[PDB]
RNA sequence: UUGACAUUGUGAAGAGACAUAGUUUCUUUACUUAUUCAAUGAAGCGGAGCUGGAAUUCAUUUUCCACGUUCUAGCAUUCAAGGUCCCAUUCGGGGCUGAUCCGGGUUGAAGACAUUGUCAGGUGG
RNA sequence: GAUGGGGAAGCUCCGUUUCAAAGGCCUGACAGGCCACCAUCGAAAGGGAAUCCGGUUAAGAUUCCGGAACCUGG
């Protein structure tokens, strides 16, 4: 864990994520250290204090660099941005999402993977998702998750045909290589 | 060795009487002393004219053509002490002094260096200090 | 005196008033640190009948343990709670 | 030799303002302007007040701080806070 | 005029920094705040029972007033009018030859609490008071019983500082009054008079009510939002 | 791994036993103060109020909604300018608004079960 | 690896910014106002302010001597 950057978070379910939306921006995408899937450094304004507030987001597919998100509750719907999914209707595929509102994401989180909304419980708010296992699991409404699904699907395709590319790969993550 | 030395002299107060404003004064001293004052005071209403000029142009163009040592004080400035030609004579009765000791006596302490230039300036206050009722008269039913 | 008013109304630690007090003054003692002080007593007349004399070098701290034995369970730990206080 | 953290020395370490000089007395404007000119010490004009002040020409005194040196072993000021115990 | 605009910024949601307003709903208090508000607010929350809230209900402004105007006449001697007594009658008794009796009488409170509850059961009080601000409750939930026992006219007193100035301590949490120059006798016996008309009445409905039942503001809209809509 | 004691609160009904009336057996929900979980430089929780709008009115609003931001790799900070009223001129000091009013519950989840302290079954290198 | 704090019968332990009143200013007439961390230790091979030559002794020199430059802070 020399290198890992950051842990790919989400933003904090302040007031302007829970009464409106905001305007926030991606400076680059990197590389993780030891992570099937890349990161993505991505800015905001802090509303209360003067500062360019850094967030780390996991990404999606499909994002460019210099690409705005608007973000919160009331944002529209299009891929890279973030919302509840009370707004949403069934079927919007979205990654990275929340167990409990602001828990700032459990599920859906490694490469290529991404759930999907099936139904809602709009009074008494929840919503209903599938999980990259299958296992259906019902929600509330007021936790979030990314829209698209976590980019480098086909990391597993490949074979490594070689010893010592495994070991590059499990000198970063852990040490449960060479394995009995 | 610095408690034992004496302060700096901002704007220079004189102990001296010019000898003008002397109970029937020579005549040339008493002119000489309206005539500095004159001086002085022509300087500061010529420049009050030039802003007013200044400002009546401005006046003008708004509508005319188209569209589409520390403290921001120095020492207190000095008033006029004079007596003008009629008031002064013999008869010492007559005598109405003039020019106020504290102003002057002020300028003297700000002027040579014992303390800083300052208002006495009242109060205030930045945010509202709320108000609002007792948790006893707010229950009291 | 309010001594025997005192001492025979705590011998009634089941009243209703007195469960009420017990169930404000536990969770203000919980909330407070572990070891604390107090200036003053909740138990004058059963100080004063060990030693205590209101004066100045007397002092009184108040303690908190948890319940339970000794775990290494079963055994049963001979140092009383108060003592171990 | 542990490079010497400019600002610190010279005109920042004998010239001090109003402000430092109370919080370093804790007492009062008045009592610090009583004190100033019962043991009579005035305002100074530094040769760099930028410098001084560390960009800042805000204008403000300075007070000579071995002064304030003098100031604090000084019999009026037990006085002064007995006044206040006594009110 | 002219050369200066109005500005005005939009602070909306998002698109400003906001200014500084009001936080003292929100602050990390310190932890003996965050107790000592939570007790009275646990205290008004929670069904006492009516042994206590025979304190809670307590003398108004003006009784309260006249009662204080009474007794701060009778107080007892600080230590300066002692000493001078003392010097007085050191004299009185090396020339006069007294019992230590050539001084008066003193007329004035009596304060202890082990004095006033000894008292009581001889019935030699004609007003006692009490405090109802003591967290050691104990030492006083058996007075108003015991004073009604034995036929005294009870008072509780909002504030024991307020009792403490009578008697030159910081608190004393009780006082009474026994014995009084003839020239308030009349103010005492109808203060008396008073005192009854405000208790002897309210003694039926302190202890048939089981005070504290009471919610705050978001349970207290919530079940009115219920009510409104059923 | 299951059951028992206490922690362990307040509620409304039904069935009841007792002196119209308080004392406790259960079945139901319904709740917050205890306790438990989590986060946040403990910033916008809850209520009411304006503005406008659907709303179909069975009179008057029963009501329910919104209540400053979206093509674009920017920038916003010095109690905020402005309006308004005092001050004592002056270089500017102060109030209200701009930015609605009230509570205090930091914000949610959970809540008499959990749990914790102590006991008794099945299994069991 | 301290302190807070919490456990532990206890020697001492878990933890390292967190259930903390942690610290200092900036004008300006004792009153107003802003800021937000958290200790500290650990690299003579990592980062890092700046120097060369010649001569010299029985023995050392980017150290002394002779000459000539540089860095930092005043």
């Amino acid at each position: 864990t020399r290198l890992r950057q950051g842990a790919a978070k989400l933003r904090t379910l302040d007031y302007a994520e829970r009464h409106g939306y905001i305007r926030g921006i991606v400076k680059q995408i990197v590389h993780d250290s030891g992570r099937g899937a890349p990161l993505a450094k991505v800015v905001f304004r802090d509303p209360y204090k003067y500062r360019l507030r850094e967030e780390i987001f996991i990404a999606n597919e499909g994002v460019h660099t210099g690409q705005f998100i608007y973000a919160g509750k009331k944002a529209s719907l299009n891929v890279g941005n973030v919302l509840p999914l009370g707004s949403v209707p069934e079927g919007t595929i979205v990654s990275n999402v929340e167990e409990k509102p602001g828990d700032r994401g459990a599920l859906a989180r490694a490469s290529g993977n991404y759930v999907i909304i099936i139904g809602h419980n709009p009074d008494e708010n929840k919503t209903r998702v599938r999980l990259p296992s299958g296992a259906k699991k019902v929600i509330s409404s007021d936790a979030r998750g990314v829209i698209g699904v976590i980019a480098g699907g086909g990391r597993v395709d490949k074979p490594l045909l070689k010893a010592g590319r495994a070991f590059h790969k499990y000198r970063l993550k852990r040490n449960s290589w060479p394995k009995t | 060795s610095t408690l034992d030395i004496e302060p700096i002299a901002v704007k220079e107060f004189t102990e001296i009487p010019h000898a003008g404003k002397s109970y029937n004064p020579n005549n040339k001293a008493w002119s000489e002393l309206i005539n500095k004052e004159y001086k002085e005071e022509k300087a500061r209403e010529d420049e009050r004219i030039a802003l007013e000029k200044y400002k009546e142009r401005i006046r003008h163009l708004m509508e005319t053509l188209d569209d589409n040592l520390g403290t921001k004080y120095s020492v207190i400035d000095e008033r006029l002490e004079i007596k003008f030609s009629d008031e002064l004579s013999d008869s010492l009765r007559k005598l109405k002094p003039e020019g106020n000791l504290l102003y002057d006596t002020v300028r003297k302490l700000q002027s040579s260096g014992k303390v800083e230039t300052r208002v006495p300036v009242r109060k205030g206050r930045k945010y509202k200090q709320k108000i609002t009722e007792k948790w006893t008269h707010k229950d009291f039913k | 005196g309010a001594y025997k008013y005192l001492e025979e109304l705590q011998r009634k630690k089941q009243s209703d008033v007195l469960r009420f007090l017990q169930r404000v003054r536990v969770w203000e003692y919980r909330q407070k640190n572990v070891i604390h002080r107090a200036a003053r007593p909740t138990r004058p007349d059963k100080a004063r009948r060990l030693g205590y004399k209101a004066k100045q070098g007397f002092v009184i701290y108040r303690v908190r343990v948890r319940r339970g034995n000794r775990k290494r369970n079963e055994l049963k730990y001979q140092r009383s709670l108060r003592a171990t206080a | 030799m542990r490079i010497k953290k400019k600002n610190t020395r010279g005109n920042a370490r004998n010239f001090i303002t109003r402000s430092q000089a109370v919080r370093k007395l804790q007492v009062s404007l008045a009592d610090f302007r009583r004190l100033c000119i019962f043991k009579g010490i005035y305002p100074r004009e530094p040769r760099n007040k930028k410098k001084a002040n560390k960009g800042s020409t805000a204008p403000t005194t300075f007070y000579y701080a071995k002064d304030i040196q003098y100031l604090m072993h000084e019999p009026v000021l037990a006085k002064f806070r007995e006044h206040k115990t006594f009110a | 005029n002219p050369l200066t605009h109005s500005t005005p910024k939009n602070f909306g949601i998002g698109q400003a920094v906001q200014p500084k307003r009001n936080l003292s709903r929100y602050v990390k208090w310190p932890e003996y705040v965050r107790v000592q508000r939570q007790k009275k607010i646990l205290s008004i929350r929670l069904k006492v029972p009516p042994t206590i809230a025979q304190f809670q209900y307590t003398l108004d402004r003006n009784t309260a007033a006249e009662t204080f105007k009474l007794f701060n006449k009778y107080r007892p001697e600080t230590a300066a009018e002692k000493k001078e007594r003392l010097t007085k009658e050191a004299a009185a008794v090396a020339e006069g030859k007294s019992k230590q009796d050539a001084s008066p009488k003193p007329y004035a409170v009596k304060y202890g609490l082990n004095h006033v509850v000894a008292l009581i059961e001889n019935k030699k009080a004609k007003l006692v008071l009490i405090a109802n601000d003591v967290d050691p409750i104990e030492l006083v939930v058996f007075l108003p019983a015991l004073c009604k026992k034995m036929g005294v006219p009870y008072a509780i007193v909002k504030g024991k500082a307020r009792l403490g100035t009578l008697v030159n301590q910081k608190t004393s949490a009780v006082a009474a009054l026994t014995e009084v120059r003839a020239e308030d006798e009349a103010a005492l016996a109808k203060l008396v008079s008073t005192i009854d008309a405000n208790f002897a009445d309210k003694y039926d409905e302190v202890k048939k009510h089981w005070g504290g039942g009471i919610l705050g503001n978001k349970a207290q809209a919530k079940m009115d939002k219920r009510a409104k809509n059923s």
